[PDB]
RNA sequence: UGAGUAACGCUUGGGAGUGAGAAUCUCCCAAACCGAUUGACUAAGGUUUCCUGGACCAGGGUCGUCCUUCCAGGGUUAGUCUGGACCUAAGCUGAGGCUGAAAAGCGUAGGCGAUGGACAACAGGUUAAUAUUCCUGUACUUACAGUUAGACUGAUGGAGUG
RNA sequence: GGGUAGGUGGUAAGAACCUCAGAUCCGGAGAUUUCCGAAUGGAGCAAUCCGGUAGUUGGAAACAGCUAUCAUUAAUUGAUGAAUAAAUAGUCAAUUAAAGCAAUACGUGGUGAAGUGAAACAUCUCAGUAGCCACAGGAAAAGAAAACGAAUGUGAUUCCGUGUGUAGUGGCGAGCGAAAGCGGAACAGGCCAAACUUAUCAUUAGAUAGGGGUUGUAGGGCUUGCAAUGUGGACUUGAAAACGAUAGAAGAAGCUGUUGGAAAGCAGCGCGCAAAAGGGUGAUAGCCCCGUAUUUGAAAUUGUUUUCAUACCUAGCGAGAUCCCUGAGUAGCUCGGAAAACGUUAUUUUGAGUGAAUCUGCCCAGACCAUUGGGUAAGCCUAAAUACUAAUUAGUGACCGAUA
């Protein structure tokens, strides 16, 4: 029945649907982790559509990392307050190393 | 092994029969012997044989 | 890449401790067979910044349930201790 | 297909309760058992327990539920016929939907 | 049966408290022994015996509310520490090869093998349990890329040091 | 494919789901198959550590992901190439196989004891047993007479009964013990070398690839004719059919009363049977249930047999010539051992030495010679009857029933 319906599907898409699932499949088991998880089933459902997608992308000789390696898409929104943490950290981290390299450098001369 | 190299034919178990027909376990062992045969007018290899194999060689000019 | 190593994240009052005080350190079960940059690429790719640094700990298997009818061994862990930079602090639950 | 489904009308042919008929509640093919309504009622001293949220309450007195019943005792009760009588039953395969339907011997009775 | 007998394997008194029950548990005050050690840090080994709460089936040569016992939860963070990614000693393995009824034994080139050689981090603080590892402060080392200035660079080999 | 109305493996209730677009379950065929382990990229203290190469994706590179490959030996081929001109040794690359395990069991071969018995013990026995090792196979081994053996004889091997505890062999002591013949199980015989001839190799071939040949009442080759187009194989591919194996479908016949917690027991009156094997059901059920007898059914995989065609092999009786071929360090013999029932000996085998002949030939018939007769060594392959059961299905037991 679903085997069918996959199998309709094309593969680029199949490949969507893997990794989609696989992030799903995360966040059910991180949130069953902390105890918020209400249907505790969809861990099954999931591994077991995983499961079933990966035989029909085996059938044909392809994988499901590599196929995904050829062509994908970046990422966004989690970079502004990366950005942030990263430059405020730098900026101490230099201003640190200019504090120590002057102290030494007016201490020798002295 | 004590063996010749172009046959097979190694030593032979027996018995060391004395007067009053006492057993003791003995080995006989083939003439090995050093020969170079040539093959092809090449390879005169130092091969290890026994003397019947070597009568049988020089029976059949030097043909193995 | 294919993030199964990271398992489980894991709340003790040592990692409430930590998880307080400018730079958080949150603390995840990973595969035990992970290296460090396979962790820190792996909270990359999963939740887009990137670790400072990276702790592991490996605790051994021990007995459990001793003296009950059938005794039993413990798991392996590879627990890793991850600590974002100053002033970020993301949420292990919510995407 | 089997003797006994979930939900038609079955009746006890041994034990203390004759004549008892009920609805077929629940079946366990592998133990050969049959949950009947209103037949084998157990009463369980229902003691206290209190560990969960629904625990802290779990009012439980001397509630009678139901016991399950061999379902070698148990015998399909007939309903088509005028004067009704339990028999047993076939498993004739009719043409017309090329389906397996139970059917009585002692009468011409479907299911 | 011996027989409720031998034995119970080096260490005292009191006050307060918990508890259904206390010579045996908790706290306090003394008292007595160790003090080149019964003190403190670790190697080997042990493998959770470590911390918290609860329990007193069993174990504890008595008792027990207590335990290194049992149950539930938790605890071990390294570029610089101890070992690999570096090197060899005794010795082991060892393609070819030699020897030997067979299994195998010996052994060259290579490869392993520390109890040795080379290699960059110190002080303080923090939790019930980790700390040259976490935090603060101040450092050091090795790689890669870009850049500036100078210089011709010089090993799988030779020599010195080690 | 079968098959349904339940299912989410057991200690196991509950929570939450799945399931009539056909779930769970059973059968056939596939997919995935972490690490160690023959383990085989290198190591190593097993389930660990450290990599190389060729790709591809991020990075500004180091680097990091995702793939494939990288052991050794043997054979074949190609390239390269020392001492030393050529050539080999060696080196490299590609392809194909081998490694290991288990069935506490059967087979073959090598090696091979001792306890014990002889009332001691050394010959001997134990025993070619235990053990050790190598190689397999579904069986293995053996195998088509240079044979048995005493006759107007049998005509590969193997296994069973008898011959018989016989002939014999034994410090003639303990003991050991056939080969003929007869009765049975099964039955099958094939193929190379040499002659002769064809083609090719600096044709010094003495080598390679073909035709011809496979023997004993001798066969084959040389030359010359007749009759032959078949029968049969241990044989290749296909096609078709039949019988099965791996899930299943259908499958008859009972009520009343009594003791009893409960009937199926007991009693009364019945019924079915190609089903009266068995299991369960509140006691002891042919007719309560599942089943059994019987009739049936396979999409897929697999086994046996038969038919048709199709490869390969497979064919008789004469004449003349008097010429050629018929398995060599081989058979014998000597010196030490052994196998056969035999404690070494006619027959078989071999560590050392020596060494023949060529159908008027050679070997054998228990030393040996002659006559008579039998058979063709020094080349190969061979189904069946025979040995065993770790495992799969069905079943049985004057076998056990928690010290067995
Ligand atoms: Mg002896
Ligand atoms: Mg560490
Ligand atoms: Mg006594
Ligand atoms: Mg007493
Ligand atoms: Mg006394
Ligand atoms: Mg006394
Ligand atoms: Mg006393
Ligand atoms: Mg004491
Ligand atoms: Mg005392
Ligand atoms: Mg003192
Ligand atoms: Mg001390
Ligand atoms: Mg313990
Ligand atoms: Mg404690
Ligand atoms: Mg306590
Ligand atoms: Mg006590
Ligand atoms: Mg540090
Ligand atoms: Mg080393
Ligand atoms: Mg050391
Ligand atoms: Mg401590
Ligand atoms: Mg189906
Ligand atoms: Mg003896
Ligand atoms: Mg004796
Ligand atoms: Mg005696
Ligand atoms: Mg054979
Ligand atoms: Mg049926
Ligand atoms: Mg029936
Ligand atoms: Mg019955
Ligand atoms: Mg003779
Ligand atoms: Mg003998
Ligand atoms: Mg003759
Ligand atoms: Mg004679
Ligand atoms: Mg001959
Ligand atoms: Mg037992
Ligand atoms: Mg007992």
């Amino acid at each position: 029945t679903v085997a069918k319906e996959l199998r309709q599907k094309s593969s680029e898409e199949l490949v969507k649907l893997v990794i989609k699932l696989k992030g799903e499949l995360l966040e059910y088991r991180f949130k069953l982790a902390h105890g918020e998880l209400d249907k505790p089933h969809l861990i099954n459902q999931t591994r077991r559509l995983l499961a079933t997608i990966l035989t029909i992308l085996t059938e044909r000789k392809l994988n499901w990392q590599e196929e995904q390696a050829k062509y994908k898409l970046l990422t966004k929104k989690t970079n502004e307050a990366a950005v942030n943490a990263w430059k405020q950290h730098l900026e101490a981290n230099k201003a640190k190393l200019l504090k120590s390299r002057a102290k030494r450098e007016d201490a020798s001369k002295k | 092994a004590k063996k010749d190299q172009l046959t097979l034919r190694g030593p032979l178990y027996g018995n060391n029969r004395s007067h009053s027909k006492t057993i003791t376990r003995r080995k006989w062992n083939v003439n090995l012997q050093p020969c170079k045969v040539k093959t092809a007018d090449g390879k005169t290899t130092r091969i290890l044989v026994s003397t019947r194999t070597l009568r049988t060689l020089k029976k059949h000019n030097r043909l193995s | 890449d294919v993030t199964n190593v990271l398992l489980k994240p894991v709340l003790t009052e040592k990692v409430y401790f930590n998880q307080m005080g400018e730079t958080k350190k949150y603390v995840f079960v990973v595969n035990p067979k992970a290296s460090k940059t396979r962790v820190k690429l792996a909270f990359e790719l999963v939740y887009g910044i990137k670790p400072l640094k990276v702790n592991t700990l490996i605790r051994k298997p021990t007995t459990i349930r001793g003296g009950s009818r059938f005794p039993g061994l413990s798991k392996l862990e590879k627990l890793a201790v991850i600590t974002l930079p100053k002033g970020i602090a993301i949420s292990v639950t919510g995407e | 297909m089997q003797r006994i489904k979930k939900g038609d009308k079955v009746v006890v042919i041994t034990g203390k309760n004759k004549g008892g008929s009920g609805i077929v509640l629940k079946i366990m093919p592998a133990r050969q058992q049959a949950i009947v309504e209103g037949l084998n009622k157990v009463t369980r001293h229902k003691k206290k327990d209190q560990t969960t949220k629904r625990a802290a309450k779990q009012s439980t007195g001397k509630v009678q539920q139901e016991a399950p019943i061999f379902l070698s005792k148990l015998a399909l009760f007939d309903q088509k016929a005028k004067q009704q009588t339990i028999g047993k039953i076939k498993y004739v395969m009719d043409p017309k939907t090329n389906k397996k339907t139970r059917v009585f011997k002692k009468s011409n009775n479907t299911l």
